[PDB]
């Protein structure tokens, strides 16, 4: 990715992501928007023209008025935490929601990287009429969903295998690079999907 | 649709 490449991707998120109002970490918001960055320009632009927007927030992800009916609603996938809603820092699917300083595994999450996971879902069910749950995909599903540990979410969920797979994808070049050892069909299937 | 990240 070059410099004019990655420079585009941040003016479409500029158009995508919203701050919170009041004092939030700035820095580290920034930081997240230039991991987004990191994702293909064609799922950007497509995000941006459906007015996809990046939530962050500097709260709960139920503090919000729209996800105020969530309160007490344990996710799904999540049964048996003791979680609920109220304690899951990222959301992502028709809209997306993210708290901020949260990105990193073991931050109330187990995802590689909190924003790229909860994004993948927009882009799975918005920009890509829920490819997920295709046919195609499930065979995949089927034969790799288990190989990236977590296997009663990721190997339960297709639409959360395809999640976490997109931020192993996305988030860095060794992650990219596990995902090609650990899941090779899943990782073709992402490398066409971008073409 | 709301889908949340790994436990
Ligand atoms: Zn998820």
């Amino acid at each position: 990715m070059d410099s004019t490449t990655i420079q585009q991707n941040k003016d479409t998120l500029s158009q995508i992501v919203v701050f919170p109002t009041g004092n939030y970490d700035k820095n580290e918001a920034n930081a997240m928007v230039n991991r987004l960055a990191n994702i293909d320009g064609k799922y950007l632009n497509a995000l941006k023209q459906n007015n996809l927007k990046i939530k962050l927030l500097s709260g709960k992800l139920t503090d919000e008025k729209e996800y105020a009916y969530l309160k007490g609603v344990v996710p799904k996938g999540w049964e048996g935490t003791g979680k609920t809603w109220d304690d899951v820092p990222g959301l992502g699917g028709s809209t997306v929601a993210l708290r901020i300083g949260f990105s990193n595994k073991g931050k109330g999450h187990d995802a590689i990287n909190l924003e790229l996971h909860a994004t993948a879902h927009a882009i799975d069910h918005i920009v890509l009429n829920d490819i997920s749950k295709s046919a195609q995909f499930k065979q995949i599903f089927a034969k790799e969903g288990r190989s990236l540990g977590n296997v009663n979410f990721l190997g339960v969920y297709p639409e959360e295998f395809f999640a976490e797979s997109f931020a192993y994808y996305y988030l860095n070049q060794d992650t990219n690079s596990k995902l090609k050892s650990a899941c090779p069909q899943t990782y073709s299937f992402l490398q066409n999907l971008a073409k | 649709e709301v889908n949340a990240p790994v436990p």
